[PDB]
RNA sequence: CCCCUGAAAAGAUAUCGGGGGUGCCCAAAGCUCGGCUCAGGCGGGUCAGAAAUCCGCCGUAGAGUGUAAGGGCAAAAGCCG
């Protein structure tokens, strides 16, 4: 910056997306990471191998690919983060993983967050990642019963404000207060459909 | 105080890190740059006269100082202080030592001969390299002759021999 | 007096740094899985000093013979003696002379 | 007269000024049952829940230790900060200096006694307090110094003037700045 | 016994050589997780002041890190919980 003596941060660092302590704890492991990203819109899934010139990244899906099999609700909810891993966790299967260990980055290891929903939806595809007990969000929430008993409430409060705020969830087709049941039928496809490919 | 021939030569490494040096001597030269030292006056100058060691060796902080007091007083008596700039080049960073048994200067001093042997500081000098500039005068060239002879002057006080050397600025 | 012998005593220079070398260190070096038979470079890292080994193998070739847990153990010589060293990939470099 | 619509808007949508937040500060020496007494008042007055902060440095001429609280600060956003903003402009007189207004849309006013706020008795349990009331204005965007991820300088021309907080607090909030 | 220099860019290296320290201290000054950023400067702010708490801008470490010297350390090795 000013003078020769300044020294420059890592790039990823004054970029602010790497804590290159938590990295280099991750790295230690030796083991393939399960990067989880959230965005504004969507969650970033990876398993991520380290290699010294550059990690190699053997599974990537934001949640753009629920649509290959017919989500309609929100790109970035619980049961998308949920979708989401274990369309995840069935590509690394697949492709040999099982054992990944959680990298969220700068994110809050608050429980019952969609990182952690991620986490549940790769472990019932199959693929073990430590965890405690307590961290992985319910059932309730993951099935999506949080979005539908607020819709209910804001349909039979305030039905401008309902329309206002699942306006896209309308356009869809899909009303907020049937979510946990299309939640199941998406499900049901994404496992019958890997389930079948794991066979033959 | 000891013959000059004593420190006249460089026998080891400088000596000037006066945050480990105990009872380190103060500089005694009161000033470095005589005459006309503001340089828009000094653009009038346009010759230089430069006394330039030729040997290496060390040079007294006294003897740097009756160089300079000689040199500035015949530099004022015969060219006047507005028609001449004289400095100094060379600051006397080195400290002397010398091995002497005294007063309470530490209970090691009291102990006779070579045990103990590293002295007490005596002294400042500066340590110069062949073709050092010592002196460094800026003047109007009508006035070589007086240059001259207050650089001779001021020669026949230090432990080196020296040149003078003039050219243009 | 005579010289007294810490475990890093006379490493002022060698575990200096430069300006332009301050702060973490990158990385790739733990990302090296060394096999056994593999070359090695001693090149200690000074910010992590305590796990370094000491400075008399700095800059020495090493054949790594095995690994315990994470550290690599490695054979090599001072002079003619026979030294192993077991050190964490943070202070190993490959050697790329054969 | 809201939060939501107490804006003051320019030509673009995204250049609208609001009120970021009002911090009220009262700086007590060292005492126990003083700053609970001003703990109180402050909860009493703001309606939220005040904080204790604790000197930073031990000063031993002003006999604090470093750790020990001596402040009792409360952040208001939105519809609080909106009604304690009106009440402490009522009580210092709808009237602040050009001169409070620092160059980065903060103005911050001293309240000498805090009897001259609106609905507010004198008791002899409390005493009469002071307070420093701190208003930072915003533009939306701001979050981009502020959040976790991807933290970066906000640019310079989504940044609150001077000029422009002066003319808010004049045009929106309706007090006369000299 | 320990640090820097001597020590001559691998290792080793002495003098009643130079500059210093050691015979402790700490249930937290030890372990870990999280949050935060220091010295200092500047603008605004009741008592309040050079210095208290508060709002903001700058700030490569100019602070701190028990204790010598040297080295290391900034989403930390510092500060708080
Ligand atoms: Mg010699
Ligand atoms: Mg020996
Ligand atoms: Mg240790
Ligand atoms: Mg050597
Ligand atoms: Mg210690
Ligand atoms: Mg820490």
């Amino acid at each position: 910056a000013r003078g020769a003596r300044y020294k420059v941060p890592f790039r990823r660092r004054r970029e602010g997306v790497t804590n290159y302590r938590k990295r280099r704890k991750l790295l230690l492991s030796r083991k393939p990471r399960l990067v989880v990203r959230k965005t504004n819109k969507h969650l970033i899934a990876q398993i991520v191998i380290a290699r010294p010139h550059g990690d190699e990244t053997v599974v990537g899906l934001d949640t753009r690919v629920l649509s290959k099999f017919g989500w309609k609700g929100d790109e970035n909810n619980t049961s998308a983060a949920y979708l989401l891993g274990l369309i995840v966790g069935y590509k690394a299967r697949a492709k040999g993983i099982k054992e990944a260990i959680l990298d969220i980055g700068l994110h809050r290891p608050t429980p019952g967050a969609r990182v952690f929903a991620v986490m549940k939806g790769v472990i019932d595809a199959g693929v073990e990642v430590p965890h405690g007990e307590e961290v992985v969000p319910s059932e309730e929430r993951i099935r999506g019963e949080h979005v539908a008993e607020y819709a209910k409430r804001l349909k039979e409060e305030a039905p401008e404000a309902y329309k206002a705020r699942f306006s896209r969830y309308l356009q869809r087709g899909l009303p907020p207060e049937e979510l946990p049941s299309h939640f199941e039928e998406v499900k049901k496809k994404i496992v019958e459909y890997y389930e079948q490919k794991l066979a033959k | 105080a000891r013959p000059a021939r004593c420190y006249r030569r460089i026998k080891g490494p400088p000596y000037t890190r006066e945050e480990y040096i105990h009872g380190a001597p103060m500089i005694q030269i009161p000033k470095f740059d005589m005459g006309t030292t503001s340089a828009a006056a000094r653009a009038a100058f346009t010759m230089v006269a430069k006394l330039v060691a030729e040997e290496r060796g060390q040079i007294r902080m006294q003897a740097l100082e009756a160089a300079r007091q000689i040199s500035s007083k015949y530099l004022t008596k015969y060219v006047g202080d507005a028609n001449y700039y004289l400095r100094l080049n060379v600051v006397p960073h080195h400290v002397l030592r010398e091995n002497r048994m005294l007063a309470m200067a530490g209970a090691d001093r009291l102990q006779e001969g070579m045990r103990l042997a590293f002295g007490s500081p005596a002294g400042r000098a500066a340590r110069v390299e062949p073709g050092q500039v010592i002196f460094y005068v800026e003047f109007k060239p009508e006035h070589l002759a007086h240059v001259k002879e207050a650089l001779r002057r001021a020669a026949s006080k230090l432990p080196i021999p020296t040149r003078i050397v003039v050219e243009p600025k | 007096v005579k010289r007294t012998h810490g475990y890093r005593y006379k490493s002022r220079k060698l575990l200096s740094k430069a300006p332009r070398e301050r702060g973490m260190s990158g990385l790739s070096r733990l990302l090296y899985e060394y096999k056994p038979g593999d070359k090695v470079v001693i090149d200690i890292d000074p910010t992590f000093i305590s796990t370094a080994p000491h400075r008399r193998y700095q800059g020495k070739v090493g054949v790594v013979i095995g690994t315990r847990g994470r550290a690599y153990v490695i054979e090599t010589y001072i002079g003619d003696k026979k030294k192993i060293i077991i050190t964490t990939p943070e202070h190993l470099r490959p050697h790329l002379g054969g | 007269m809201k939060w939501k619509e107490l804006v003051l808007v320019k030509d673009h949508p995204m250049k609208r000024v609001y009120i970021e937040k009002v911090v009220v500060n009262i700086g007590v020496g060292t005492g126990g049952e003083r700053l609970e007494k001003a703990a109180n008042l402050l909860r009493e007055l703001t309606g939220a829940e005040p904080s204790l902060r604790r000197a930073k440095r031990s000063i031993k001429d002003f006999g604090i230790r470093k750790g020990e609280p001596i402040g009792v600060a409360v952040t208001l956003r939105r519809d609080k900060a909106v009604e304690f903003l009106m009440r402490a402009l009522q009580a210092v007189g709808n009237r602040i200096k050009r001169s409070s207004f620092d160059e980065r849309g903060n103005v911050c006013f001293g309240i000498k006694e805090h009897i001259m706020l609106p609905g507010v008795k004198y008791d002899p349990a409390v005493g009469i307090w002071g307070m420093d009331v701190c208003v930072r204005l915003a533009k939306p965007g701001l979050r981009v110094q502020l959040r976790r991820r991807r933290r970066s300088k906000v640019g310079k021309g989504q940044l609150v003037t001077r000029e422009e907080a002066v003319e808010f607090f004049q045009k929106v909030l309706g007090v006369q700045v000299d």
